[PDB]
This record gives C-alpha cells, structure tokens and sequence, in this order.
DNA sequence: ATCGGATGTATATATCTGACACGTGCCTGGAGACTAGGGAGTAATCCCCTTGGCGGTTAAAACGCGGGGGACAGCGCGTACGTGCGTTTAAGCGGTGCTAGAGCTGTCTACGACCAATTGAGCGGCCTCGGCACCGGGATTCTCGA
DNA sequence: TCGAGAATCCCGGTGCCGAGGCCGCTCAATTGGTCGTAGACAGCTCTAGCACCGCTTAAACGCACGTACGCGCTGTCCCCCGCGTTTTAACCGCCAAGGGGATTACTCCCTAGTCTCCAGGCACGTGTCAGATATATACATCCGAT
C-alpha cells in the first residue's frame, strides 16, 4: 500500500491517471492500453513544453513576465513545423504577426 | 578555337603516344596524318575509296589501322605509307583498338558479331563470349593496364574478361534510373590508373573506377565514380572520351553541334564549347598532352585552343 | 462544480522550462483549449488507426502511428523519443 | 425589444482598419458593402450550426463552446475558449 | 503652409501599428446587435454569453484578416495595390467558398 | 471471407428510382464507399454532439441535429422529414 | 413466431438491423438509441435515391443504361447543395464537368 | 498549299476532347515507378497492389486538375491566357500548400 | 532490383494533356518541372502516411485501404475503393 | 541628393491597480489490490497477388521547325481614393434593475444491454446474355484563305 | 465574305465480359425475456444576460483636394503553338516463383471491473507586483525647398 502516482513513474508533469480515464470514458475504443496514456500524456507534455518555450522567448524579447496571447500567435507562426500543425487554427487576441509584402514598401 | 580548312573529308581522328599527329581517315578512303606542331601535313596515305570509320594510333606512335567501309581492315605504317596487312570479313567494323600493351593484338568490333582480337603477328584471333546472346550490337575496348577487356552488350549488361584468358573475371548489368536495359553506345578509358567511362544510349555517361569492377566479379552491384549528362537538353552523345589529363571528360553532342567538358572527381561541368550550329558534329578528342581538342563536324575537322592565361598578358 | 483543466501542469511545465515568466488566464486558458485539441486529433487518429486493424485496445503504439502521422518531422520525431523514453521509464517500476 | 437593419453596424472606417492589419494599401468603395456581404455570409454558416448545438442542447442561449464547435466542424478551429 | 504626407504612408505606418496591436478593430455592441438581428432568423429571444460573442466576433475578424491577405496576394499578383470586388470574389472562390 | 457492403440495397434503390437503368460495379463501389463516408460522418458528428451534452445514449434527436448540421438547406430539410417519416411509421407498430 | 426485418417494419430498403451494429461496434455511444438507426438509414436511403436519380438522368441524357462514374460525377457536379456536401471529395474516373472560360473563346 | 490551325484552336478542340473523356491522362507503368521510388524514400521491398497505385495516381490525377483549375483562374484574372509558375505557386499559397 | 531518378517518368506531354483537362490553353515551359517538384510533394505527405498505416498495420505492402485513408486524414478523400 | 522642419513613435518615470501567485480545506478521482476472459500474439499452412521478365505494336514521347500572337514594357490619362479637417454620432462604462433561463439535485421510470434460442436475408460462387466497347464508313460540321 | 479541307456525329454491325439473375449456406438479424441505469421530468436556485440612463468622447460621415495608380493603347518580340518526322518504351499479353497476406487454431498476459482508501486537484480567499496608463522627452522618419 505504497502510494505513487502513475506522472511521477513516468518521470511527467502530465496526469497520467486522467488522461487515462479520459480515453477510457471518452469512448475511443473498447479498451486501452496501460502504456497509451503514459505514451499521449508524455507526447502532449513535449508539444507543451516545445510551444511554451518559443512562448517565454517571445514573451522576455518584449521584456512581459507573463506571457500574452500575442506572444502564443508569434510563438505558433514563426515555427514552421508549429505552423504546419495549427494551420488551419486561429488564437483568442493572437493577431498576425509582422508581415508587409514587399510591392508594398514605399518607392 | 581553330580548324583545319587543308584538311577535308574527314571522317575520324585519332591522337598517337605524343598526341602529335592527328590520323584523319578521309571520306575518299586516303589517311591523313597531320602534324600539330607545324599546322601540316605529316603524311597522306590513299589507303582505300571506302570512307575509314575508325582508326587507331600505335602505343610508340608508329603502326596504324584503318577499317573502310568496304569490310575491310587494314595496318600501315607511318612512314612508308605501305599496306603492312589488309584483311575483309563481313559485319562492317565500329570500332577497332590496339593493344595499350602489345603491338599484335587488335580488338575489332563487328555490327552482326561478337567483338573479335585479332593478331598482328599471325593468322590468330580470339572471338569474345557473349552474355545474353542476342546483342547483335556489341562494344568493347581493352583496359588501361592492358590486361582487361570490358565488353558492352545491347542490353547494359558488361562483361569484364582477361585480356589474354578470356575470362569472367567481373560481370554486371548496369541499371538505367528507370530499372531497364539500355544498348551501350562507347566503353572508353584514360591515360592514368584505371578511371573509366561508359557512354550508354540513355544519355547518362557513367565514370566508373576498373578497381572496384574488377573487385566484384560476378553478379558484382557497381555503381560509377560520376553521373555525366545534359540535364537541360538530353543529348544523346556520338563519343565521350577523358581530358588530356583525365581529371576532365569530354562528351560530343552530336544533335546540337557541341562539346561538353565536365570534371572527374567532382563531375562538375567545366564548360561547353558550342561550335558552329549548321554542321553535323560527328567525331572528337582530346590532344593527351596538350589541352587541344581535336573536332570533326560534318566531314571537317575543327580546333579548340584551352589556351592558358598566358601569350597576351606576359 | 469543479470543472477540471490542465492549467496547474501548464504552470508547472512553463515554470521548469521558464521559471522567471508567468502566464495569464487567456494564455493558460488557450493553451489549455490547444491541448484538447491536440489530445482529440491524437485520440481520433488513434482509434480510427484501432479500427483499420480491427482492434479494441489502444495501446502505445496505435498512439507512435497517429503521433507520426499528425506531427510534422522533427516535431513527431522528438516526440516520439520522449514517448519511448517515458513509456520505457514507467514500464521499468 | 427587436433589432433589424444593423448590417451597417459594420462600419467603413472599421473595415478600413481590418485590411490595414491585413496589409492592404488601397482600397476601392464598392468593396465595403461587398465585405459586409461575405462576412454576413460567413455567419450564416456558423451562426446557424451554432444554434444548432443549443437546438439539441434543449437551452435557449449560446455558450462559447457552441461557436467554437460550430468553427471546429467548418475546418475554422478556435482556441482560447475550449 | 499646411503639411501632408504623400498617399500610402500614412497607411503603411497604420498598417505596421495594427500589426503589432492586437485588441479587436470592430466596435463591441454594433457587431453584437448585428449578431442578434442575424439569429433572428433561427429563434426569437436567444440570449448570448457575452464572452461567447466577443469569441464569436473575434473569430470572424480573424477570417476577415486571413480573406484580405488572400485578397492582397491576388492584387499584387495582379500588378496591381488596390484591392477591388472581383480580387475578393477570387479569392472566396479559390478558398471554395461558393 | 464474408464482405459486407450494401451492393444489393443501391441496387434496389436504383431500381425503385431508375426500373431500366443499369449500373457500372465500379460506380457501384463508389456508392457503397460514398453510403459508408456518409455514414460516418454522420455518426462523428452525433457523437461528438451528444458528449458535447454530457449524454450516452445517441438516439433519433441526435441523428436529427446531426443530419441539419451536415446536410445543407433543402437537401437536410427532406433528409429530416424522410427521417421523420420513417421513424413514425416503425414507431406506430 | 416469424421475424420481419426492422427495414420491413420502417417501410425502408436499407438494412436497419445491419446499420445498428455498425452503430454498436463503432464506439459513438455507450448504447445507442431505438430510433437512431431507423433514422439514420431513412437520411441514408434517402440521400442515395437523389444521388441515384441524378446519375440516371445524367445516364439517360447520355443515351446509356450502365450508369458509369462519369455520371456520377456530372450528377454530383450538377447540384449545388450535393456539391457543397461533397466538395472535398474526389470521385473515380470522374473527371471534370465541361467548362471553359469566358476569355478562353476566340473571336 | 498545307493547312494549319490557328493556335489554341486545336488546343481548345482538345480540350473539349478530354474534358468529355474520362481514360487517365498518364502512363501507368512511369508512374508506378515513380512511386516506388519515391516511396523508397520510407522503407525497401515495399509492394503495392495495383489497384491501389491506379487509385493513388488517380486522386493526383484530380487534384493536378483541381490546380490547374485554379491556376487558371487566376491567371484568366490576371488578364492573361498563358499559366506562368508564378501563378502556380500563387494558387498553392492560397490554398495553404507551403 | 532498385528503382531511382524516374521523377521524368512524368513527361511534358503528359502534363500538357493533364492542363488540357484542366482547361489550360498555353503553358510556358518553366510549368513542367515545376509542376513535378509539386506532384512529388503532394505524393511526400500521402505515401508517407500510406506506409505508416502499413508500419502500424506490420505488413510489408500497401493496400488501396491504406491510401484512401492517408487522402481522407489530409482532406482529399476519395471514393471506389472503401 | 541634402537639410530643416513636423509628425509620429520609442522611453523613463509615476503610480495604480486588478489580475495573478499561492495558501488552504475539502472532495473524489486516482492509486492499490484482486479476479475474470479473451484480444492479441504465435505458429503453421494455403494461396493469391506481386514482382519479375520477354517480344511485338504503336501510340506516344522527343525533337525540331516555322510564325503568329499574347506578355510585357512604356506611355498617357483621369478618375477614384488616400489624407487632413472639420462636424456629428453612437460607442463604451457602469449602474442599477428583473428575472428567464442555465444550472444543479433528486427521483423513478422506460429504455437499451445483453444473453440465448431461431433462421431467412445476404453473400460467395456460377452460369449467361446483351449493353456496351470497338469499328468501318459515311454524312456532318468548324475553320481558314478568298 | 464560300468552298476546301480536316475533325466530329452518328448509323450500323461484331463480338465480350461484366451485370445480373440464381443457389446453396451460413451467421447475423430477430424475438423474447430480465436488469440495471440514462435521463425526463419536477423543482428549486441565482446569475448572468438582458434592458434602459446617462455621461463623456473617441470615433465615424462627409468634404475638399491633390495625385497616383488602374486602365487603356502601341509596339515589340520572344516563345510557345502547330505539325511534320523520328524515336521508345508503354503496354499488353503471356508465363513463373514465391512471399508476404490472410486465415485458423491455440494460449495466455494483458486489461476491464470492483472495492478501499487517501491525496493531489480544485474552489476560494489574499496579499501584491507586472503591467496598463499618462506625461514629458528625445530620437527616427517623411517631405518639401534647394
């Protein structure tokens, strides 16, 4: 009767237990894997911590503590393999990032 | 750079040990060997009235041979201009080549026959096997070393044999991007180690290494040293041959009337020299110790001058 | 009604990556709707992979395919070496 | 307690400013009306479908959740909200 | 003596301003009103959440920033910088939308 | 190996809107595939909608919603009154 | 006691019985509903008799009975609301329904 | 006296042509082995069935018409008659190919 | 037995009959290639993902199953083959 | 190409907050422990479909060959649109006010789950014939120099 | 601008294999029950949405006006269409080996399901400081006189 939560076994920062319960209760399959959630849970924590880093670099180039909306759309938009994954995606108060064409510059 | 209006009828040209005589084989049957130091002629020869579709220097620059288009193959020599050996068989000849290593045997390639090496000295000749028995147009030429003969078929496969033995020492079908079969247009070497060519009718000349042929022997998976073609016109090449140093190789765009000198190790395209655009080029060389190359467009012959940085800046 | 979220796991995997920033509740709540979507698009993928092959337990490598095929290149790769690593470090209890 | 008529609750300044952030140098009049159009036609897709949720939902409002899966299944997904 | 900008650059710089901004360029209750009198269509008396109509309104401004980008590419494309109906109908028809 | 499709009921139908015309079993195929993409988008949506509403239980309401939202206009207004139609006439007995 | 289909008693051609353990086997529901399936072949009959009687027409309008894809996709072509329903879709052998621009005539 | 169309003339009776057939417009075998060398690019001794090669190539097939379609229009936009890669490429950023 | 530089095995004339079909009355040269660069691109996301499903799947070749769920997974579904 | 000037924009400082970090008590969902069953893994076999190759045909790709026509660049223009200045309008805040409907809880019932017993609808497999693919030819119809 | 000439429409005839009707032979659909529970419904709550007031003011409407860019026309010129020849390799038909695809039969290790327990997560306060707003300043930038 040893207690440890199953995010700790996997070494994450993701419920493992509600992910799991997630699938399970989420109708998906008839039944899940014991190594599925750890593997999606740990999957979602790299996509976080990937999107979450270009975030707080965004986010400390303003000189923001907290990181804003904004700086989530530059985040997403200056990757290119982020970008890929929500191009069809939009972001509350994202914006667009800086972008003028270059016919449009003055001349 | 040049040509040669003194010389006319051409149909072939080879370069001797030296590279300083040109063997013009002349559309009136008559050899003309002009020099390239005086810019003259050396010699004429009326061998034959057949037009000469190949010749072929000696290793010391003194025997040559003529293949007419009456069937008939023919040895002379230099300066007496007599005919040492003439000689007719059926299947007119495409190519013919001397020994690199022995003056009496000659390898000889008919249309309807296997490659055949025939002997200088007396009435012997090899005939050289054939892998798919069918080719009915076959290539061959001997090695640099004098030691091997690479034999091409009509349908990419190459047979690698001993000079003397006959062999199978290396055997390979060579592949044509798409996975087909393709009919071997020249198999040519170069002066120095074993680097060698093969111009196919897939417009792809391949620079291969005979160390490595050699190596694999049977059922062996070679791929060349280099990948030569033009990938903005897809010319099919009349005759692919090195540099006069090797590093570079020079291919003679036939439809369009061009040379095309690319390098060995990197393959890079040196340059094109685009000659004339009404003529028909039909032959080429490179002087093997000079960087002249010798052109023959349309029964002409034709010069390029690689002239170095010097004569108008020192 | 305690209406659950991700918000504390965002915090503590932005604090161990930036520890200095914050985040504010649009951002954590968009990063939150980000990783619904993200999860749903992999748990769609997995069981639609699950019924092409006929089978009824998603398992871990249903999850490596449909990481595969939605992530582009480097992402899916780093990810799916974070999956093993994880996986390898929770099967070795 | 009726509204009507306010398509021109979009105005032609406000437009002017939204292709401005689109990049838009220059502008030609017959195009704002035009927008309004198209924007008005985009609503009546998600609009609808929104209402729909809440047509089975039994309610009598719309929730955020509502718009965003009526995005969501028009391939024009929206975070932010859920 | 009165000074003036040449056409354009006033409108580059509120381009580059509304670029790095990001509060919405739509008046609040005007869209509002207009989304009411919109859903008039299905049902009477249908309340909104607030935060879902901002989401909602802000949701289609982005579609509008995306359509006018579109629109822009075409127009340039065109040799041309103004935008005009027809660049619009052909971008809506590309993006499949009719 | 049993295969099921429904070759045989795009037959009949065919037959009950077309008597003498035929039909190609490439063109049949298609139908069949089209009838299953159909059939699975409509069931998506029904899911999605009725967890969205924290149900379990998909019936003739969820189907109903599902088939306005996909089906557009005219063609989701006959779609709901043959639906309609029909579950009268299996409820009735 | 004799068995009569549920498509028998629904008055339909599709089969009900076979579209609810579809419905069961495919995890959208914990259990589905009595009238879902019964409904759901109803939309489904219905949608193929208008495909069908489109394609039909296309066919008899092409002097042939066999109906091939090509009519399938004129039909499909041919109606705007079954078009934005299939939009992204791709029919086989279907090609494209004869079209040329304005510009493209000579004169 | 040999005769000779005007240009397009027979590109447009060709057109009409194709657009009433239905046969694919390429060489099945090359494309087989395109796509075994592309797909090389993933693992060896990859086999294929046929029917799924054929249907493979063809949903390309459609789609390269589709592009085509839309390259058209805009080049018909730009007030020209001849497709320049530029407007391919214009088509693929619009429909968010790159 | 190992395939490679077969990209021309699409030919000008089979992308000129191709634009045909697409409507196309003059194409300038620089179209070609450039087109097959696009074609092959198209085929680097689909094949990728048919082979996946076979990598999940533990088979050796690629069913027709197998492409039309890589074309439904990115949008372009197709019919005739399930 | 240059310099003075106006305008707009980035900065520092003040300072003022309200959203944000976190500390807490409590709940319930997640971890532990245990039991059943059976989907998935293994192996062995059968076989269909794949890959491979060869030979003859020609439809088709490649190449080239004139030549006319759309792409494009320049030039002129005038109309429509940015721009700045006004005047005028509802937009935004917030403030209170009413309550309709979300939103939660508690049933209790009717509604599939599920299991078993039963069997004809449906499906692999088999003939079989005619709509249709192909074709030969002849009339028909679009186009191009007069 | 009317014939000449080339590509298409169509009519009839030939022959074939796919479409279709039919046949055993399952097994998945149907029917009858029993169980446990999903949610329909009733009822109560409160809060968030709805509506009006008023107040200030940033923002919108309209005008005047320069002006510059869409548009239209000329002229050139490349370049791609068009059509002939020449090449090839796609295709198709056939034959071959086997290799993985698919299936079936075992077998069990894994997971659903159940009960127990507690502990991390979550609603809810609580200071508090990161950033939002104003102001004055200092600099970068466009633009006209030169």
């Amino acid at each position: 009767a040893k207690a440890k939560t199953r995010s700790s076994r996997a070494g994450l920062q993701f419920p493992v237990g509600r992910v799991h319960r997630l699938l399970r209760k989420g109708n998906y399959a008839e039944r899940v894997g014991a190594g599925a959630p750890v593997y999606l849970a740990a999957v979602l924590e790299y996509l976080t911590a990937e999107i979450l880093e270009l975030a707080g670099n965004a986010a400390r180039d303003n000189k923001k503590t907290r990181i804003i909306p904004r700086h989530l759309q530059l985040a997403v938009r200056n990757d290119e393999e982020l970008n890929k994954l929500l191009g069809r995606v939009t972001i509350a108060q994202g914006g667009v990032l800086p972008n003028i064409q270059s016919v449009l510059l003055p001349k | 750079d040049g040509t040669l209006d003194c010389i006319s009828m051409a149909l072939t040209c080879t370069f001797n040990r030296w590279g300083t005589l040109l063997a013009v084989g002349c559309n009136d049957g008559r050899i003309v060997i002009w020099d390239f130091l005086t810019r003259g002629i050396a010699k004429i020869i009326s061998a034959h009235i057949h037009p000469v579709c190949s010749l072929c220097w000696s290793r010391d620059g003194h025997k040559l041979v003529s293949a007419s288009t009456d069937n008939i193959v023919s040895q002379w020599d230099v300066l007496s201009g007599d005919c040492d050996q003439r000689f007719r068989f059926p299947s007119p000849i495409l190519k013919v080549q001397y020994h690199p290593r022995d003056q009496n045997k000659v390898l000889v390639c008919p249309m309807k026959s296997a490659p055949v090496m025939l002997t200088l000295s007396d009435s012997k000749h090899v005939v050289l096997p054939v892998d798919d028995d069918s080719d009915l147009n076959v290539v061959a030429s001997f090695d640099r070393r004098g030691e091997y003969i690479y034999t091409g078929n009509a349908k990419g496969k190459i047979l690698v044999l001993k000079t003397d033995s006959q062999d199978l020492v290396a055997s390979f079908r060579v592949t044509t991007g798409t996975s087909n079969t393709t009919a071997i247009k020249s198999i040519e070497f170069a002066r120095k180690g074993s680097c060698f060519l093969i111009n196919t009718a897939d417009r792809i000349i391949r620079v291969y290494d005979g160390r490595e042929i050699l190596t694999c022997g049977r059922d062996g998976e070679p791929e060349p040293m280099q990948k030569l073609q033009d990938l903005v016109n897809r010319t099919p090449w009349k005759k692919c041959c090195f540099s006069g140093d090797g590093e570079y190789i020079v291919a003679g765009s036939a439809r369009q009337h061009a040379l095309y000198i690319w390098e060995k190790s990197i393959g890079n395209l040196v340059k094109i020299l685009h000659g004339t655009r009404g003529e028909l080029l039909l032959d080429v060389a490179w002087h093997p110790v000079r960087p002249i190359i010798a052109s023959i467009s349309s029964g002409v012959v034709s010069i390029w001058a690689q002239n170095q940085v010097e004569n108008w800046s020192a | 009604t305690r209406k659950e979220s991700y918000a504390i796991y965002v915090y503590k995997v932005l604090k161990q990556v930036h520890p200095d920033t914050g985040i504010s509740s649009k951002a954590m709540s968009i990063m939150n709707s980000f990783v619904n979507d993200v999860f749903e698009r992999i748990a769609g993928e997995a069981s639609r992979l699950a019924h092409y092959n006929k089978r009824s337990t998603i398992t871990s490598r249903e999850i490596q395919t449909a990481v595969r095929l939605l992530l582009p290149g480097e992402l899916a790769k780093h990810a799916v070496s974070e999956g093993t690593k994880a996986v390898t470090k929770y099967t070795s209890a | 307690k009726v509204l009507r008529d306010n398509i021109q609750g979009i105005t032609k300044p406000a437009i002017r400013r939204l292709a401005r952030r689109g990049g838009v140098k220059r502008i030609s009049g017959l195009i704002y009306e035009e927008t309004r159009g198209v924007l008005k036609v985009f609503l009546e897709n998600v609009i609808r479908d929104a209402v729909t949720y809440t047509e089975h939902a039994k309610r009598k409002t719309v929730t955020a959740m509502d718009v965003v899966y009526a995005l969501k299944r028009q391939g024009r997904t929206l975070y932010g909200f859920g | 003596k009165p000074h003036r900008y040449r056409p354009g650059t006033v409108a580059l710089r509120e381009i580059r301003r509304y670029q790095k901004s990001t509060e919405l360029l739509i008046r609040k209750l005007p869209f509002q009103r207009l989304v009411r009198e919109i859903a008039q269509d299905f049902k009477t008396d249908l309340r909104f959440q607030s935060s879902a109509v901002m989401a909602l309104q802000e949701a289609s401004e982005a579609y509008l920033v995306a359509l006018f980008e579109d629109t822009n590419l075409c127009a340039i494309h065109a040799k041309r910088v103004t935008i005009m109906p027809k660049d619009i109908q052909l971008a809506r028809r590309i993006r499949g939308e009719r």
